[PDB]
RNA sequence: GUUCCCGGGCCUUGUACACACCGCCCGUCACGCCAUGGGAGCGGGCUCUACCCGAAGUCGCCGGGAGCCUACGGGCAGGCGCCGAGGGUAGGGCCCGUGACUGGGGCGAAGUCGUAACAAGGUAGCUGUACCGGAAGGUGCGGCUGGAU
RNA sequence: GGCUAAUCCCCCAUGUGGACCCGCCCCUUGGGGUGUGUCCAAAGGGCUUUGCCCGCUUCCGGAUGGGCCCGCGUCCCAUCAGCUAGUUGGUGGGGUAAUGGCCCACCAAGGCGACGACGGGUAGCCGGUCUGAGAGGAUGGCCGGCCACAGGGGCACUGAGACACGGGCCCCACUCCUACGGGAGGCAGCAGUUAGGAAUCUUCCGCAAUGGGCGCAAGCCUGACGGAGCGACGCCGCUUGGAGGAAGAAGCCCUUCGGGGUGUAAACUCCUGAACCCGGGACGAAACCCCCGACGAGGGGACUGACGGUACCGGGGUAAUAGCGCCGGCCAACUCCGUGCCAGCAGCCGCGGUAAUACGGAGGGCGCGAGCGUUACCCGGAUUCACUGGGCGUAAAGGGCGUGUAGGCGGCCUGGGGCGUCCCAUGUGAAAGACCACGGCUCAACCGUGGGGGAGCGUGGGAUACGCUCAGGCUAGACGGUGGGAGAGGGUGGUGGAAUUCCCGGAGUAGCGGUGAAAUGCGCAGAUACCGGGAGGAACGCCGAUGGCGAAGGCAGCCACCUGGUCCACCCGUGACGCUGAGGCGCGAAAGCGUGGGGAGCAAACCGGAUUAGAUACCCGGGUAGUCCACGCCCUAAACGAUGCGCGCUAGGUCUCUGGGUCUCCUGGGGGCCGAAGCUAACGCGUUAAGCGCGCCGCCUGGGGAGUACGGCCGCAAGG
């Protein structure tokens, strides 16, 4: 531009855009599956992942990953959820925390277990 | 045209880029106060009002380096950069404490003052700010 | 004899091919997931206007067929009046949520149909517009080269 | 209903003084002074008692705290563009401490807005905090300042002060208690309950200190405050020990089975002594008061500690918690097994389909450490909104072209002013925080003391170069005269011939037409091919060009009229009159639309024949809109040089068009090619810049969704 152009009309802060619109200023938040299932992700993957659909205390009615081997979880089951994505399953946005509310933490392991809601074993 | 001073200090970028004698510009006391600085820190030899079909101009003489041993045998520039800072678009003046340093001493900056035409050193030893000009090394 | 069919050598030209033309790639139709527009309407928020009624309270008038106090050319009680929170009637404005159904859109994919584009892509391509066709598209008119030879 | 006191209310008196109207002087918005008139004061109590102490009254000044007013600064949407009846001003009154439409009556027709009014959305603002090299961005919790509010609203009363959180009246919503007749409440005080939530504390101790209120003083009140409790929420200090100790135990991992590793790690030896046990035990607190003196100055006296039997000081004394993330590249750390595009990992690129350092475990290793990771958000990296500090030929990006409004910007010389600009002196810029030094808690975190500033604004003085303004000149920019030139530039009106088609006369016979080859079709009802006549419409062959003209779209036979731009020479006239251009206005290929004409050729749609798997196409035969004319719409484009306009500067060769000269050639103005310097990611550009520079405008900010939706304006519709 020109300067006066500057003056003028001047240069425009863009605002950002949420990546986690469900979650409504929050770090988490607490919700009930309605429905649990697995679903197959895209291109180049093939798997069956596991999924809840939760209706938030947000409003919002959303799709959440369950990370690790297995899970409890059922219809009716309360969760918590936080922020991300899993690149691969779109549609889903956040993950399920496990280790809180109806959501047990991962049988057996041993690794990385704050990541997982695993106790400290004997 | 809607800038003489910036006309100048090109005038002269373009003929020093290919390595004139000389070039001509079209005379004010303005300019002449300019040249005299950038006669007396030394980017050109000097200059004179001469005189082209009945108009009045100023005739500056260019100064260069020497010949270099090379493929590229064009001598080194005295006036490397010029520049105009203040322009008829956004005036730029600076009070006396930010007053810059062009090229860490290396260089000049021209200024007009309320005591005339002085480089970045002059106006701090007489303490005064002003237009800044433009920039020269 | 080297035009034609297969294979190869050299120079050159186009390319959206490089998994290298047994390459790429377009749109409909079928299925599933998500979001969005429209939609007889339904529900909510805020707001504007006109008028009816109107508490407390200030202020104004009266204070007499008339009470109490006198400090009686007075005061208080008491009466009336204006504005007035808001309640009520009626019609408008912006926004939000939602709706049988409907329009295309994104993604998914191992489906059906054709092959429009990239080589002169086998009718050079693209283009605004117009009419038409299951779909990519075709054709008319004018335009561009971002078209091989 | 009846009595009673006072620092409770009222009348008279005094008038230092004050208030008010009228007059004069000074001043200069209602400030100071004075004269006539008029109006206004008051309270006692207590001791040691013809004397002091707490209070009362009127007035002036001070100090402090406020009210009101002005200049400047303060977010997003223009898809909110026009807003306003107490509205804007005047007059007269009402009201207050006071100005004012603050309120009322009357009078005038005004006030505000693209420098964004009105409207919608969002937010209490600042000192500061966070980030950042800075500029800037983000933010306003704690702490200090100001504001606003006290269940939701309205209102006043008492008052120096409130339209009053724990005061009042009313209305509403809500909850309660009841003896069922009626009446009460307002935690956004300190705790605490509940609800919502991912989530945020003890119904503690104390007036000892600091502070506030009442009081002569004692003293009383103080959920302010001083501390205590709970929470790794944060920062900081600290611990889980230190020295020794094998060519190196077992176990576990790896191995070529020789061995490598965890590892001085452990065991074990000595040394130290967190925790806990005993004794001492604070600083914080000397004032008020009392005393002599004088109830003062000064000197002396005693009382007072919630935190707390805590910190700390001294003695004794136990080897005394470690966890979490990561090890494909970024990025520091690698092996074995298990799995077999499964299970799973994932910030991005990517891993997993039988030898995965990328999944799960283990060994080993890397990083931090009462912590480590994760989610969310803010700045940084992002020169990715570019002021510092970016771009638009082909990557995203020049408006289709003009003309012009506001605005931004502007040639050479001289003076006045001194607006911007620079300097100096001064006031303000609170405290905490930031920073530098020092010092106090054993350090540190924390805290104390001092130091150094800044912008920015108020005032006074100065400077005059540049930008500004005013004034007076100039001719280099711009326009004009005079005289000429080239051109498909535009509008109107005419008119020429070539050719296609149809019709008419002639003459003539068996085919013509078309494609790759064919068919459809036309033809003995006489076609094609040929000669003559006639009708009508559209487009202009050769010239013609790598040409000319126009701002663009675009403009081509010829003739006349009307009209625009533009170049040249003379250097005659005006004297900066200039450049650009948000809105606005006009022009704007084709197709398309409206009303009316016209319709020869051509030809979307449509029909038929071929081709083909199909052929809603390409090829052939037919054919309607339309293509043409007038008037009025539409306003789009690969509207292209994918290149906004103007000006100045920076080598040349060559070809061409068109003026002028001193006609070899020189000089202007347009149209191409190659190239200096330079630019460019490259391709290429290069005096017709895409080079070096200035001014103003338009435009870009990852692909798709999408030139879509909604809103708005335009159009007959299409649709823009
Ligand atoms: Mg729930
Ligand atoms: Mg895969
Ligand atoms: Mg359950
Ligand atoms: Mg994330
Ligand atoms: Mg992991
Ligand atoms: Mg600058
Ligand atoms: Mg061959
Ligand atoms: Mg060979
Ligand atoms: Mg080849
Ligand atoms: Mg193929
Ligand atoms: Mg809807
Ligand atoms: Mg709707
Ligand atoms: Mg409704
Ligand atoms: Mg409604
Ligand atoms: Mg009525
Ligand atoms: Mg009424
Ligand atoms: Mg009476
Ligand atoms: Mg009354
Ligand atoms: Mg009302
Ligand atoms: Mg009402
Ligand atoms: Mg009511
Ligand atoms: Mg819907
Ligand atoms: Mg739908
Ligand atoms: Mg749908
Ligand atoms: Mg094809
Ligand atoms: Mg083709
Ligand atoms: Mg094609
Ligand atoms: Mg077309
Ligand atoms: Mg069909
Ligand atoms: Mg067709
Ligand atoms: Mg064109
Ligand atoms: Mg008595
Ligand atoms: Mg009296
Ligand atoms: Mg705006
Ligand atoms: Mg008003
Ligand atoms: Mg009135
Ligand atoms: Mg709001
Ligand atoms: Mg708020
Ligand atoms: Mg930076
Ligand atoms: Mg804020
Ligand atoms: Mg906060
Ligand atoms: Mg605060
Ligand atoms: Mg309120
Ligand atoms: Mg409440
Ligand atoms: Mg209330
Ligand atoms: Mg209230
Ligand atoms: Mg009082
Ligand atoms: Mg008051
Ligand atoms: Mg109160
Ligand atoms: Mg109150
Ligand atoms: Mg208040
Ligand atoms: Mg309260
Ligand atoms: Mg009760
Ligand atoms: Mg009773
Ligand atoms: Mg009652
Ligand atoms: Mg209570
Ligand atoms: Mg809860
Ligand atoms: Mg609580
Ligand atoms: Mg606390
Ligand atoms: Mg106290
Ligand atoms: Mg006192
Ligand atoms: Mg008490
Ligand atoms: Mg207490
Ligand atoms: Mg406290
Ligand atoms: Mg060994
Ligand atoms: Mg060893
Ligand atoms: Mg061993
Ligand atoms: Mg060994
Ligand atoms: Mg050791
Ligand atoms: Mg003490
Ligand atoms: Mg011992
Ligand atoms: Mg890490
Ligand atoms: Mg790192
Ligand atoms: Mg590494
Ligand atoms: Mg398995
Ligand atoms: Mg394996
Ligand atoms: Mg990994
Ligand atoms: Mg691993
Ligand atoms: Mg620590
Ligand atoms: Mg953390
Ligand atoms: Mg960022
Ligand atoms: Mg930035
Ligand atoms: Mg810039
Ligand atoms: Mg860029
Ligand atoms: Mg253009
Ligand atoms: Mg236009
Ligand atoms: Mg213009
Ligand atoms: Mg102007
Ligand atoms: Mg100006
Ligand atoms: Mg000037
Ligand atoms: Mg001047
Ligand atoms: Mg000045
Ligand atoms: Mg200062
Ligand atoms: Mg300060
Ligand atoms: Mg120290
Ligand atoms: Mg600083
Ligand atoms: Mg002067
Ligand atoms: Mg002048
Ligand atoms: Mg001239
Ligand atoms: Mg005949
Ligand atoms: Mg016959
Ligand atoms: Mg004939
Ligand atoms: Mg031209
Ligand atoms: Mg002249
Ligand atoms: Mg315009
Ligand atoms: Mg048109
Ligand atoms: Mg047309
Ligand atoms: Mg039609
Ligand atoms: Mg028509
Ligand atoms: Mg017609
Ligand atoms: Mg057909
Ligand atoms: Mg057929
Ligand atoms: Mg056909
Ligand atoms: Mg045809
Ligand atoms: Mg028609
Ligand atoms: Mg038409
Ligand atoms: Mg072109
Ligand atoms: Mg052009
Ligand atoms: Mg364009
Ligand atoms: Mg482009
Ligand atoms: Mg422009
Ligand atoms: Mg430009
Ligand atoms: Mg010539
Ligand atoms: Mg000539
Ligand atoms: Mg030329
Ligand atoms: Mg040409
Ligand atoms: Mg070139
Ligand atoms: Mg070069
Ligand atoms: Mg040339
Ligand atoms: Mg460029
Ligand atoms: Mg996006
Ligand atoms: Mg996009
Ligand atoms: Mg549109
Ligand atoms: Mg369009
Ligand atoms: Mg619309």
């Amino acid at each position: 531009p020109t300067i006066n152009q500057l003056v003028r009309k001047g240069r425009e802060k863009v605002r950002k855009k949420s990546k986690v619109p469900a979650l409504k200023g929050a770090p988490f938040r607490r919700g009930v599956c309605t429905v649990v299932r697995t679903v197959t992700p895209k291109k180049p993957n093939s798997a069956l992942r596991k999924v809840a659909k939760v209706r938030l205390t947000s409003g919002y009615e959303v799709t959440a990953y369950i990370p690790g081997e297995g899970h409890n979880l059922q219809e009716h089951s309360v969760v918590l959820i936080r922020g991300g994505r899993v690149k691969d399953l779109p549609g889903v946005r956040y993950h399920i925390v496990r280790g809180v509310y109806d959501a047990a933490g991962v049988k057996d392991r041993k690794k990385s277990r704050s990541k997982y809601g695993t106790k400290k074993p004997k | 045209l809607t800038d003489p001073i910036a006309d100048m200090l090109t005038r002269i970028r373009n003929a020093t880029r290919v390595y004139k004698e000389s070039t001509d510009v079209p005379a004010s006391r303005f300019k002449e106060e300019i040249l005299r600085i950038l006669a007396r820190e030394g980017f050109i030899k000097g200059y004179e009002r001469v005189d082209v079909d009945g108009k009045p101009y100023l005739r500056v003489y260019l100064k260069y380096g020497p010949r270099r041993q090379g493929p590229d045998p064009r001598p080194e520039q005295v006036i490397h950069h010029i520049r105009r800072i203040s322009k008829p678009g956004r005036r730029v003046y600076v009070g006396v404490k930010e007053i810059p340093r062009v090229r860490r001493g290396l260089g000049i900056a021209i200024l007009s003052t309320s005591k005339g035409v002085l480089t970045d050193r002059e106006a701090r030893k007489l303490g005064v700010g002003g237009e800044l000009i433009c920039e020269v090394w």
